[PDB]
């Protein structure tokens, strides 16, 4: 996920909402260890005019071996995830997940995925007191190529389960 | 407001090695939905285009 | 440490070195992970002219506590170091090591540090042969301001130890 | 050659408030010796500059 002013919460806005439709903004910053020692990093940044959002976003990876799956191209798909955020002072969001693809092999591809969403006002009381909040996430892609992508994501905030 | 469009410039490097992409998409804020195009603005990536996926929205 | 162009080698240049010579160069990029969730990532790089060079570092830290040891002064020093080196490739540096300061607290404040170097040309084949390859790190930091600094290092390749 | 001095720009930021410096130093290539001196080209830096120690040189 990287646009999740599209993200509503259970009961109202998402900080992330909140903060786009105040003006007042956030920024994310990411660190990835994947399982074969490689890492990514990244930096996410927003401008908006009205309803159209402008994303500048600084992915950067290292130490992926050239016979693994990320430099040969094995790779199928990422698995649905489940997403934990807490929030450790009123301007920062902790997101954490592991996170893992499905491999032509058979395999899985394994990472762990830490974020901070670094917000410039605090936000509101009502979602500081729901803590942790937990998002599911589907994706989808095609490519035909490795040249232009179709992405499709779906996701669902919850801080609750019942059965 | 709440967003409808978006458009995303995704760059970096890849074990040393430069990439960029430009596109757009779109997205519903009440339902956490949302949709994306990108193409590369040099050549195909020289590695897996899933390894941008958590990095697109 | 920052500027390995700096260091030698046991028995020779260091990878670094070789990479200023032919000015075929090398990249840099860390993730630091910091014990109260904090997380540091940078990009280092660097142009040649002569027997000069020019860095330009890219340094992003999040999820600082508001009351924690950086925002509130209080690391005293870094402790000295043994950085772990090995090659993953021949054009690949996965450099490792457990990072602490001391504190005003009486108690150390620790990061777990990643890096790979990232090298346009291989390394010459006597520098693969030597693996891992430590290097003992120590600085000073003088600072009657947080503006102005003054900072100074000394390092020592080594691979081995006898006794 | 080995180099024998150098300039810095390090820049970025923390918990999302931008810091920027430049400096230059010296060093000798034979011996892993380095120094640097830095400047703020903002006012003071708002975190322990210690954090920065690791990333100078």
């Amino acid at each position: 996920y990287a646009f999740n002013q599209y993200l509503p919460f259970p009961d109202g806005m998402s900080p992330f909402q909140a903060a786009m439709q105040d003006e007042s903004g956030y920024q994310v910053h990411r660190t990835l260890q994947y399982e074969d020692g490689a890492f990514v990093t990244a930096n996410l940044r927003y401008t908006y005019e009205g309803s159209h959002i402008k994303g500048e976003f600084q992915v950067i990876g290292t130490g992926f071996p050239p016979d693994g799956p990320v430099m040969t191209n094995k790779l199928t798909a990422l698995d649905w995830s489940v997403v934990k955020f807490v929030y450790p002072n009123d301007k920062t969001i902790l997101s954490t997940f592991d996170k893992t693809y499905t491999t032509t092999d058979g395999k899985r591809y394994q990472c762990t995925f830490r974020e901070n969403n670094t917000f410039a006002k605090p936000m509101a009381a009502d979602i500081l007191q729901k803590q942790p909040m937990f998002i599911f996430h589907k994706t989808e892609l095609q490519h035909s190529n490795n040249a232009e992508l179709t992405f499709k994501e779906k996701q669902t905030a919850f801080s609750d389960m019942k059965s | 407001p709440l967003p409808k469009t978006h458009e995303l410039h995704i760059f970096g490097s890849f074990n040393g090695v430069k990439f960029d992409m430009v596109g757009e998409g779109t997205g519903n804020p009440n339902e956490g939905s949302e949709e994306l195009k990108l193409k590369s603005t040099n050549g195909p990536l020289k590695f897996s285009p899933y390894i941008l996926v958590p990095h697109l929205g």
